[PDB]
RNA sequence: UCCUCCGCAUAAGCCUGCGUCAGAUUAAAACGAACUGACAAUUAACAGCCCAAUAUCUACAAUCAACCAACAAGUCAUUAUUACCCUCACUGUCAACCCAACACAGGCAUGCUCAUAAGGAAAGGUUAAAAAAAGUAAAAGGAACUCGGCAAAUCUUACCCCGC
RNA sequence: AGCUACCUAAGAACAGCUAAAAGAGCACACCCGUCUAUGUAGCAAAAUAGUGGGAAGAUUUAUAGGUAGAGGCGACAAACCU
RNA sequence: GCUAAACCUAGCCCCAAACCCACUCCACCUUACUACCAGACAACCUUAGCCAAACCAUUUACCCAAAUAAAGUAUAGGCGAU
C-alpha cells in the first residue's frame, strides 16, 4: 500500500536509539560524536 | 539436588585482585587519588562506610538475632490472613475445645417469639441485599470487595433499629480497627493470636453462659481428634521476635470492654484469595478464643486454671452472600495438656442468605427468563443473625 | 538566587539562608479579566511560589494568601534573514491573591 | 467539557463563586423554626458522644504510630462514623423516621447541571455558544436518606432583599479547570431504591484545608469560607439530585422545595447547615424571568470540646451536641 | 541484549510463580531454537525432585497426605501438592494419586524388600526386582532427573554389588548406586500419548509456531536404521 | 506595600525623570558589609520598579521614561556585588589560600578533551555513587587521531587569519604610501 | 522529522518524560508514598531582610561627588589593616608566638563554622 | 437550502501555527488571514513526578460467579521486629495541530455520542456541441455479446478438476 | 527493526441474529484486498467508487524492548529488513 | 522600453616562520546540557579489496627519520607483471 509514512514520531524511541548516552555507550558510538564535532555540527546528537 | 536460582541471575563475583597487591613491601598505584575508575591504574580497597547519622529513609535494621526480642523459642502467630489446611479440625485442637453442631437454644429461642421479629422483616432483608448488589454505586455490577463490607452494616443497621423493643440494645456499640493478642502454650507449642479486621461488637456486660457446669465436665471424655502426618501448627507464622503480649485491644476504663459479637469479612474478589468455608469457620474459632482467652487473662490472672465463669464470645463471618454463625464458651485456661475441661464452640455452617443475584435481567430470544434481584432468599439465615444480635439483650 | 550552587540538607541541618538575593520581579497588568484580589508577575524561571510568597512578604510587607505559577511559552516562530529561527525567551509567570481582603 | 467543582476547595473566596454558579443565597443562622402544634435524656446522649471520642482518641490500643499527617483518616474518620451511628440508634425513640432510614458511609453523590454561556473564544469553533456546564463529585463522610421527604423551611416562593454574588472574570480564575467525562445525577443510591429523600449529610474536613495550615497561609478570614463553601456546594448536588429523581429539571422546575441539612466538621470544630432548593432553572433561557433562589442556612463553626488530656474530655460543648441532636430529630409531616 | 532468565527465584515455595516466554531465543537474541512461540501464559508452579527431603529439624523416614492433585501447564504429567510436618510441597503424581492418600518417604534399605506401594519412595536397594519405578535420580541426592514424563515407568532389572540396573523408558539400561531413591508406580496422566491436537490453532495455542515452507530434500540420514540398543551407561565408579 | 513596585505617583507620565550616578566600586569599598547589605535591597526595590515600567512601556507601546535609570540600577548592583566578592575572596585566601570558593580539579573527558571539572555536592562517597561512576573522566587511543586532526584544523584557522592581516597591512601601504616608517 | 537544533524542555515528551524534567527550581523536600511531598522548611530559603528605617543611603548618588581611584581590595590588604595593628602591637609589648596566631583572627579549619569559606556552605 | 463521511475528549505527535493591535505582504481565485512586526496567553483538584531495612508469607482463575462444563490452566493478597512527628514543592495544560515534499480524496490508538445539542458546503459566472466520466429509464427479443455472462440485472439448478 | 519479518513484557477491541458446542454461519465496528471501471506528473511514488474475503480467532491492535548485512527474520513468495 | 547588463571587494590558495593547548557565575555521560544516595561493565588482537598481471589462482610500489650519489646496481619474482 502506499508509503513514505514510515516515520512513526515518539520521543522515547528517538532519545533512546540516537541520544546522547546511547551514542556514549560505545566506541564507536563516541566516534560519531566525535566526527560531528570537528565537522562543526551544531546538533551532535538528538 | 536441584538449586533454585540461576548463576547468570546471581550477583557476579569481584573482579580478580590486582596482583601487586600479593607482593609483599609494595604500595600498589590506584586511581583512588584521582577520585575516579582508570582502566590503567589499579583497583583500590575501599573501607567499608557508615554514614554516621541517622536518614529515615535510608536506614538499615540490625541484623534479627541481635534484635531485642529476638528469642531461640519460635512463637506460632495465628493472624488474620492465616489459612489453615486442615480447617475447623486444626483450630479445635489448638483451642482446646470441642464442637458442637447448630447453635445454641438459648440464642435460638430469642427469635421463636414473634414479638422480637423485625416489622416487614422479609422486605427488610430484601430490599439491604438489593441495596448492597445493585443500587449500591454508580457501576453496574458491585464488587465483593463493596458489598461485602456493606451487607453486613445494614444487617446490623437493621437489627440495631430493635432499640425500640429492647432498650438493653443501647448499651453496645461497633468499634472498628481495634485488635486484640493472647498468648497459651499447647503440647509445648508457644501459640499466639494477634486478632485485626473487622467489627467488635462491644458491650457494657457480659454475655450470659451457655453451657451448665454439668456440661462443661462431661468434655472431659471427649478426645480431640488428631490429624497426623500434618502438624497442629502448620500455615501459621513461626516467629523468632516476638512479644509476649496479652491485650484487649482497649486501655483500662473503656466503657465497653467486653467483646459481644466479631464480624470477620471475607471480601477479596479474586476466589483465590479468599477463605474456603472451613478455613473461614477455622479464623472465627481462633478468633473468638483469642478474645475469650485476652479477656480471661485480663479478669482472672495469667494462672492456668479452670474458669469458674466461662467467657462467651459469638462470631460472624461471612463473604457478602454465605454466612457462618459461632457461640464459643471459654471454660478453662489449663490448655498445655490435651485432657480436662474443654472449651465449647457452638457453629452452624454455611448458612446462604441467598442463592444468586441478577444484576441485569437474563434475556433468551426476546423474553424476559429471569428477573432482576436476589434468587433463593433464605429469611431464616437473617433469624439467626438477629438471634445473635439479640443475644443479651433480649 | 540563581545561578549559584545551594549548600547541601541533611536532617538536623541549619536554616538555609540568602542575603543578597539576584531574584528580580516586575508586575505586569493582566491580559485577561482577574479577580480583584489577583496579583499578576513576571519571576525568574528558578523561583518557585514558596519563594514568591517569602519574597513579597519578607521585602515588601506584602500578606499574601495564594501564589500560583505556570511557564508560559516563547514563540521560536520567527526566522531571521538567515532564515534561522530566533527564540523569543520563556518566562514564568505568577498569580498572587492578596491576604486580608 | 464540563467545570469540576469540589464542596471541599482550597481557592480563596470560594463559597462566593459557588453562590453564584448554584444561584443560591447564604443566610447566617439556621432556618426559623416552624411554630405548630418521650424526654431527651441530655446526660446519655452526652456520655457517649465523650464516649466515642476517648475511643479513637484514647482508649482504642493503636499497633502503628499514628502521624499527624495520618490524623484525620485514622483518628477523625472513625468518630464521625461512630457518632452517627450510635446517637442514631438511640435517637430512634424519638424519631421513628431515624429507624428506617438508610446509612451511608462515604457514598458518592454527583450532580450536573448548566449554568450561564460563553461565546468560544478560539479554535475552529470560535464565536459560537457554548453552555458553562458544571459537574460536583462529593463523598460525605455519611449521610442519612429517608423515603419521605422532609419539610420545607420557607415557602416555594420566599423572597429575601439579598442579591446573589455575581463574577466579573471567568470561572477559571477561581482557579476552575475543565475536563471532559461520565455526567452523574445520583444521590448516593440508583434510582430504584426506595430511600430517594435526603436527611443530613456529615462532611469531615480534608487535612489539606485543616485550621492550622489555613493560618500559617496568611487565611485565617478563610476558615468560615472553607465551611460555607463545602455546605453550599454539597447540598445543593444532594437536593439537586434528589429533585431530579422525581423527575424535575431546568425546564420543569420543581413544584415543591427540596431541604436537606449538613453537619461539616474537622474533627473539633462543628458548623451546621440548611438548605432548600426551590430552582432547578438554571441555564440562560430557564432564568431569564426566574424569581425563585435556592437558599442556604449556616452558623460560625464552634468547637465541640477544648482539649482531650489522657482520658477526660476538657471543655465539652453541650450546645453543639443539642445542634447535631435537633438534625437528628427532623422528620417528615405526618399526613392525614 | 538485554535478555535476564526469569528462574531468578531463590526461595522454595508453592506459590505459581510467573514465568517469561522465550520464543527460541538466547541470551544474544537470536533465534537458538526455531518453533517456539506465543501460547497461553502460565505460572510456574515448583516442583520438588528429592522426595526424600527431611524437615529442617527432622531426619529418617517421614509420611505425607496427598492434599490436591491437579492439571500442570508446565510439564505432561500431573502435580500433587503434599504436606506433612509443616511442610507443603509440589510432587510428580503417580497413576492412581489421589487426595487424601498418604504416601511414605523413606532413605531405608534393610535385609528383606519392602511391599512396594505406589506413590511411595524407596532406595532401590530396597525395593523387589522387577518394580515399576519412576523419578529416578543418576546419583544419590542428586534428585529425580529420569523417568518424569506422563505415564512413563522403569523397572527394576537387578541388584548387584550395592548397584541397581534399571531400564529407562528408552529400554537402554542404567546402572546405579542402590541408595539411589526411586518412586514406585507410574506416572500420571496414562492415555498422554492419545491426545489429538484436533486443529493447528490448538497447537498454536501451546507455543508451538509452524513449521518451515522451505522443501528439503531427504538424504542419508534418512531411512530407517536398525540399531543395536546402546550399551549399560552407569554412574557407579570402581 | 505594591505601590514600591511604581514609581512616584507624581512621576507617571512626565517624558524624563532625573536620576543620580550608579554607586562605584571605590565608594562601595568605603562602606560596612552591613550597609552595603542594606543598599542592595534599597537598589533591588529600584530595580523591580524600573523593570515594572519597562514592560508597562512595552504594553502601552510607549517609550521608556529615562531609559538609563535602569542601567545605572544595573550596574550599582554588579559594582555592589564585585565589592563584596572582593572581600570574601581575600578572606578565603587569608585562611585557607584557596582561589575558588568551589572545590574543582583538571580532568580528561571521554571525548580527550581538558576540561575543569566542577565538583558536585552528595551525601555518599563516590566509589558508592553508581550515577557519577558512569562517567568516563579518561579518552582511550582512539579518541588520538580526531585530537590531531582537531588540533590541526586550529592550525590552519590561525594560518589563514595571520596570513589575511599581513595581506591587509600591505594593501594599506599601498592607499597610504607614508606609512614606510 | 523532529526538531533537532530546538531546545529540549519539559513540555516535550510523553507525559512520563514532562513530568520527570524542570525549569531549574531548587527542590524543597521529597516524596513520600502515596506521591505525597514533605516541604522541609529547612530547605527552603530564608529571605534575610534588614530594617531599612533610617538608612541614608539611596538607589542613586550625586553628580557632584569627587572621583576617587579604584584600588581593589587584595589579601596583603586586608592583612596590613585587619591583622598588621594587633600583631605590631603584641611584638612591641614583647609576648608574641605563633600558639596565639588564632587570637589575631586566624582561622586554621574551616570546619565547625556556620559559614565556612571553603568549601563555600553558603548562599550570596 | 442542503450535507453529516462525523463530532467532543484523552493518549501519542507537534510546538504558538485564523487571539488583540498595526501593517495591504497573501489563500494554488479573492480586500478574511493560516504571512509580517508588536502585544497578550495555558493558573491544580486532572495528569506526571512515588515508597526505610531484614526475614517471612502468597495450592483453590476469569466469565453478573450463582447452578453447569471446561482447558489453552490464568492480571490483582502478607506477616514479624526495627526505623520514622512532616507536610501540598516541581513539571504538562494554547491552536484551525500529527505521519504522508502541499491547507494531500491517503495513514492514525482509546472513551463517549448511534445521529447528533456537535461539525460542515457538492455550484466563480454562463452556455447546455463532439469525444470522455458517473448515473437513471427503455419497445420487441433475452447471452443472439464475449476468450469468458466481464459489467449490469436478477438472485437460482446440477456437475467436474485441484486442495481436506 | 519509529516501515516491515519474527519474537519478549505488560495492555486494548470485537454490535445484533442463529446455534448456543464451535480456528461454526449471517452481519456492524475493525482487518484484509477478489473482480470491474476510474485514475496513470493522479487526491495517491499503489489512490477512489462499487463489488468482495474474514470478522471469539493460527483474530486485529496501541505502547516499550530484542534479533543487523559474510547477517537478521521467513506458515519459502528467493518474502521482508525506512 | 522592459527584463537585464556592468563592478572589487569579502575572503581564499601555496610556501616560509613558529611547536601546540583554555578559563565569569550556573548546567551537562540519566531521555547530555537534569542541584542532592549502596555502587563495583571497563582499554590492546596481522587491514581488506579495487586494481596490475590485458582472465586468474603465487604475486602487484604506498613517508618512517640526511638532500645528492652508489642504483634502478646487488637482489626478489606464476624468474611473469613487477
Ligand atoms: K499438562
Ligand atoms: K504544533
Ligand atoms: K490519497
Ligand atoms: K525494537
Ligand atoms: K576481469
Ligand atoms: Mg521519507
Ligand atoms: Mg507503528
Ligand atoms: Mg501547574
Ligand atoms: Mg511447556
Ligand atoms: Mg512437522
Ligand atoms: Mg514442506
Ligand atoms: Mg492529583
Ligand atoms: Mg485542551
Ligand atoms: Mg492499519
Ligand atoms: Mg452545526
Ligand atoms: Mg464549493
Ligand atoms: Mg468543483
Ligand atoms: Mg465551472
Ligand atoms: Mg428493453
Ligand atoms: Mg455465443
Ligand atoms: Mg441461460
Ligand atoms: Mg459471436
Ligand atoms: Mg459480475
Ligand atoms: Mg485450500
Ligand atoms: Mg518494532
Ligand atoms: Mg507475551
Ligand atoms: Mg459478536
Ligand atoms: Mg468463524
Ligand atoms: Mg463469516
Ligand atoms: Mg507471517
Ligand atoms: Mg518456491
Ligand atoms: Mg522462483
Ligand atoms: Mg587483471
Ligand atoms: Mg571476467
Amino acid at each position: 500500500k502506499a508509503r513514505g509514512n514510515e516515520y512513526q514520531p515518539s520521543n522515547i524511541k528517538r532519545k533512546n536509539k540516537h541520544g546522547w548516552v546511547r551514542r556514549l555507550s560505545t566506541p564507536a558510538g563516541v566516534q560519531v560524536i566525535l566526527r560531528r564535532m570537528l565537522k562543526g555540527r551544531k546538533s551532535l546528537s538528538h | 539436588a536441584y538449586e533454585w536460582g540461576v548463576r547468570s541471575t546471581r550477583k557476579s563475583e569481584p573482579p580478580p585482585l590486582d596482583r601487586v597487591y600479593e607482593i609483599p613491601g609494595l604500595e600498589p598505584i590506584t586511581f583512588a587519588g584521582k577520585m575516579h575508575f582508570v582502566p590503567w591504574l589499579a583497583r583500590p580497597i575501599f573501607p567499608p562506610w557508615d554514614r554516621g547519622y541517622k536518614d529515615p529513609r535510608f536506614y538499615r535494621s540490625p541484623p534479627l538475632h541481635e534484635h531485642p526480642l529476638y528469642k531461640d523459642q519460635a512463637c506460632y502467630i495465628f493472624h488474620h490472613r492465616c489459612r489453615l489446611l486442615e480447617g475447623v479440625k486444626q483450630a479445635l485442637w489448638l483451642t482446646k475445645t470441642k464442637l458442637i453442631e447448630g447453635l445454641p437454644e438459648k440464642v435460638l429461642s430469642l427469635v421463636d417469639d414473634p414479638r422480637n421479629h423485625i416489622e416487614n422483616q422479609d422486605e427488610c432483608v430484601l430490599n439491604v441485599i438489593s441495596h448492597a448488589r445493585l443500587w449500591q454505586t454508580t457501576e453496574e455490577i458491585p464488587k465483593r470487595e463493596t458489598y461485602c463490607p456493606v451487607i453486613v452494616d445494614n444487617l446490623i443497621q437493621l437489627c440495631k433499629s430493635q432499640i425500640l423493643k429492647h432498650p438493653s440494645l443501647a448499651r453496645r456499640i461497633c468499634v472498628q480497627n481495634s485488635t486484640f493478642s493472647a498468648t497459651w502454650n499447647r503440647e509445648s507449642l508457644l501459640l499466639q493470636v494477634r486478632g485485626s479486621g473487622g467489627a467488635r461488637l462491644s458491650t457494657k456486660d457480659p454475655l450470659p453462659t451457655i453451657a451448665s457446669r454439668e456440661e462443661i465436665e462431661a468434655t472431659k471424655n471427649h478426645v480431640l481428634e488428631t490429624f497426623y502426618p500434618i502438624s497442629p501448627i502448620i500455615d501459621l507464622h513461626e516467629c523468632n521476635i516476638y512479644d509476649v503480649k496479652n491485650d484487649t485491644g482497649f486501655q483500662e476504663g473503656y466503657p465497653y470492654p467486653y467483646p459481644h459479637t466479631l464480624y470477620l469479612l471475607d471480601k477479596a474478589n479474586l476466589r483465590p484469595h479468599r477463605l474456603q468455608p472451613d478455613q473461614l469457620r477455622a479464623k472465627m474459632i481462633l478468633f473468638a478464643f483469642g478474645s475469650a482467652l485476652a479477656q480471661a487473662r485480663l479478669l482472672y490472672g495469667n494462672d492456668a486454671k479452670v474458669l469458674e465463669q466461662p467467657v462467651v464470645v459469638q462470631s460472624v463471618g461471612t463473604d457478602g452472600r454465605v454466612f457462618h454463625f459461632l457461640v464459643f464458651q471459654l471454660n478453662t485456661t489449663d490448655l498445655d495438656c490435651n485432657e480436662g475441661v474443654k472449651n465449647l464452640a457452638w457453629v452452624d455452617s454455611d448458612q446462604l442468605l441467598y442463592q444468586h443475584f441478577w444484576c441485569l435481567p437474563v434475556i433468551k430470544k426476546r423474553v424476559v427468563v429471569e428477573p432482576v434481584g436476589p434468587v433463593g432468599f433464605k429469611p431464616e439465615t437473617f433469624r439467626k443473625f438477629l438471634a445473635l444480635y439479640l443475644h443479651g439483650a433480649a | 538566587a540563581r545561578n549559584v550552587v545551594y549548600p547541601l540538607y541533611r536532617l538536623g541541618g541549619p536554616q538555609l539562608r540568602v542575603f543578597r538575593t539576584n531574584f528580580f520581579i516586575q508586575l505586569v497588568r493582566p491580559g485577561v479579566a482577574q479577580p480583584e484580589d489577583t496579583v499578576q508577575f513576571r519571576i525568574p524561571m528558578e523561583m518557585t511560589r514558596v519563594d514568591l510568597r517569602n519574597y513579597l512578604e519578607g521585602i515588601y510587607n506584602v500578606p499574601v494568601a495564594a501564589v500560583r505559577t505556570r511557564v508560559q511559552h516563547g514563540s521560536n516562530k520567527r526566522r531571521d534573514h538567515r532564515n534561522v529561527r530566533i527564540k523569543k525567551p520563556d518566562y514564568k509567570v505568577a498569580y498572587v491573591q492578596l491576604a486580608h481582603g | 467539557m464540563k467545570y469540576m467543582v469540589y464542596p471541599q476547595t482550597f481557592a480563596l473566596n470560594a463559597d462566593r463563586w459557588y453562590q453564584y454558579f448554584t444561584k443560591t443565597v447564604f443566610l447566617s443562622g439556621l432556618p426559623p423554626p416552624p411554630a405548630e402544634p418521650p424526654a431527651l435524656d441530655l446526660a446519655a446522649l452526652r456520655a457517649v458522644a465523650c464516649d466515642c471520642l476517648l475511643q479513637e482518641h484514647f482508649y482504642l490500643r493503636r499497633r502503628r504510630r499514628v502521624h499527624r499527617y495520618e490524623e484525620s483518616e485514622v483518628i477523625s474518620l472513625p468518630f464521625l462514623d461512630q457518632l452517627v451511628s450510635t446517637l442514631v440508634g438511640l435517637l430512634s425513640p424519638h424519631n421513628p423516621a431515624l429507624a428506617a432510614a438508610a446509612l451511608d458511609y462515604r457514598c458518592p453523590v454527583h450532580f450536573y447541571w448548566v449554568r450561564g454561556e460563553e461565546i468560544i473564544p478560539r479554535g475552529h469553533r470560535r464565536g459560537r455558544i457554548d453552555d458553562l456546564r458544571y459537574q460536583i463529585d462529593d463523598k460525605p463522610n455519611n449521610q442519612i436518606r429517608i423515603s419521605k421527604q422532609l419539610a420545607e423551611f420557607v415557602p416555594l416562593d420566599y423572597s429575601v432583599p439579598i442579591e446573589i454574588p455575581t463574577i466579573k472574570c471567568k470561572p477559571d480564575k477561581l482557579p476552575l479547570f475543565k475536563r471532559q467525562y461520565e455526567n452523574h445525577i445520583f444521590v448516593g443510591s440508583k434510582t430504584a431504591d426506595p430511600c430517594c429523600y435526603g436527611h443530613t449529610q456529615f462532611h469531615l474536613l480534608p487535612d489539606k484545608l485543616r485550621r492550622e495550615r489555613l493560618l500559617r497561609q496568611n487565611c485565617a478570614d478563610q476558615i468560615e469560607v472553607v465551611f460555607r463553601a463545602n455546605a453550599i456546594a454539597s447540598l445543593f448536588a444532594w437536593t439537586g439530585a434528589q429533585a431530579m429523581y422525581q423527575g424535575f429539571w431546568s425546564e420543569a422546575d420543581v413544584t415543591r422545595p427540596f431541604v436537606s441539612q449538613a453537619v461539616i466538621t474537622d474533627g473539633k470544630y462543628f458548623s451546621f447547615f440548611c438548605y432548600q432548593l426551590n430552582t432547578l432553572a438554571l441555564t440562560t433561557q430557564a432564568d431569564q424571568n426566574n424569581p425563585r433562589k435556592n437558599i442556604c442556612w449556616g452558623t460560625q463553626s464552634k468547637p465541640l470540646y477544648e482539649t482531650i488530656e489522657d482520658n477526660d474530655v476538657k471543655g465539652f460543648n453541650d450546645d453543639v451536641l443539642l445542634q447535631i441532636v435537633h438534625f437528628l430529630l427532623n422528620r417528615p409531616k405526618e399526613e392525614k | 541484549a538485554n535478555f535476564v532468565s526469569w528462574k531468578s527465584r531463590t526461595k522454595y515455595t508453592i506459590t505459581p510463580v510467573k514465568m517469561r516466554k522465550s520464543g527460541g531465543r538466547d541470551h544474544t537474541g537470536r533465534i537458538r531454537v526455531h518453533g517456539i512461540g506465543g501460547g497461553h501464559k502460565q505460572r510456574y508452579r515448583m516442583i520438588d525432585f528429592l522426595r526424600f527431603r527431611p524437615e529442617e529439624t527432622k531426619s529418617g523416614p517421614f509420611e505425607e497426605k496427598v492434599i490436591q492433585v491437579r492439571y500442570d501447564p508446565c510439564r505432561s504429567a500431573d502435580i500433587a501438592l503434599v504436606a506433612g510436618g509443616s511442610r507443603k510441597r509440589w510432587i510428580i503424581a503417580t497413576e492412581n494419586m489421589q487426595a487424601g492418600d498418604t504416601i511414605l518417604n523413606s532413605n531405608h534399605i534393610g535385609r528383606m524388600a519392602v511391599a512396594a506401594r505406589e506413590g511411595d519412595a524407596h532406595p532401590l536397594g530396597a525395593l523387589p526386582v522387577g518394580t515399576l519405578i519412576n523419578n529416578v535420580e543418576s546419583e544419590p541426592g542428586r534428585g529425580a532427573q529420569y523417568i518424569r514424563a506422563a505415564g512413563t515407568c522403569g523397572v527394576l532389572l537387578r541388584k548387584v554389588n550395592g548397584t541397581a540396573i534399571i531400564q529407562l523408558p528408552s529400554k537402554r539400561q542404567m546402572q546405579v548406586l542402590e541408595t539411589c531413591v526411586a518412586t514406585v508406580g507410574r506416572v500420571s496422566n496414562v492415555d498422554h500419548n492419545k491426545r489429538v491436537i484436533g486443529k493447528a490453532g490448538r497447537n498454536r495455542w501451546l507455543g508451538k509456531r509452524p513449521n518451515s515452507g522451505r522443501w528439503h530434500r531427504k538424504g542419508g540420514w534418512a531411512g530407517r536404521k536398525i540399531r543395536p540398543l546402546p550399551p549399560m551407561k552407569s554412574y557407579v565408579k570402581l | 506595600g505594591l505601590e514600591e513596585f511604581f514609581d512616584d505617583p507624581k512621576n507617571w507620565g512626565q517624558e524624563k525623570v532625573k536620576s543620580g550616578a550608579a554607586w562605584t566600586c571605590q565608594q562601595l569599598r568605603n562602606k560596612s558589609n552591613e550597609d552595603l547589605h542594606k543598599l542592595w535591597y534599597v537598589l533591588l526595590k529600584e530595580r523591580n520598579m524600573l523593570l515594572t515600567l519597562e514592560q508597562e512601556a512595552k504594553r502601552q507601546r510607549l517609550p521608556m521614561p529615562s531609559p538609563e535609570r535602569l542601567d545605572k540600577v544595573v550596574d550599582s548592583m554588579d559594582a555592589l556585588d564585585k565589592v563584596v566578592q572582593e572581600r570574601e575572596d581575600a578572606l578565603r585566601l587569608l585562611q585557607t589560600g584557596q582561589e575558588r570558593a568551589r572545590p574543582g580539579a583538571w580532568r580528561r573527558d571521554i571525548f580527550g578533551r581538558i576540561i575543569w571539572h566542577k565538583f558536585k555536592q552528595w551525601v555518599i562517597p563516590w566509589h558508592l555513587n553508581k550515577r557519577y561512576n558512569r562517567k568516563r573522566f579518561f579518552a582511550l587511543p582512539y579518541v588520538d587521531h580526531f585530537l590531531r586532526l582537531e588540533r590541526e584544523k586550529r592550525a590552519r584557522i590561525k594560518a589563514r587569519k595571520e596570513n589575511l592581516e599581513r595581506k591587509k597591512a600591505k594593501i594599506l601601504l599601498k592607499k597610504f604610501p607614508h606609512l614606510a616608517e | 522529522g523532529a526538531d533537532r537544533m530546538s531546545k529540549w524542555t519539559s513540555k516535550r515528551g510523553p507525559r512520563s518524560f514532562r513530568g520527570r524534567k524542570g525549569r531549574g527550581a531548587k527542590g524543597i523536600g521529597f516524596l513520600t508514598s502515596g506521591w505525597r511531598f514533605v516541604q522541609i522548611k529547612e530547605m527552603v530559603p530564608e529571605f534575610v531582610v534588614p530594617d531599612l528605617t533610617g538608612f541614608k543611603l539611596k538607589p542613586y548618588v550625586s553628580y557632584l561627588a569627587p572621583e576617587s581611584e579604584e584600588t581593589p581590595l587584595t589579601a596583603a590588604q586586608l592583612f596590613s589593616e585587619a591583622v598588621a595593628p594587633a600583631i605590631e602591637k603584641d611584638f612591641k609589648d614583647g609576648t608574641f608566638d605563633p600558639d596565639n596566631l588564632e587570637k589575631y583572627g586566624f582561622e586554621p579549619t574551616q570546619e565547625g563554622k556556620l559559614f565556612q569559606l571553603y568549601p563555600r556552605n553558603f548562599l550570596r
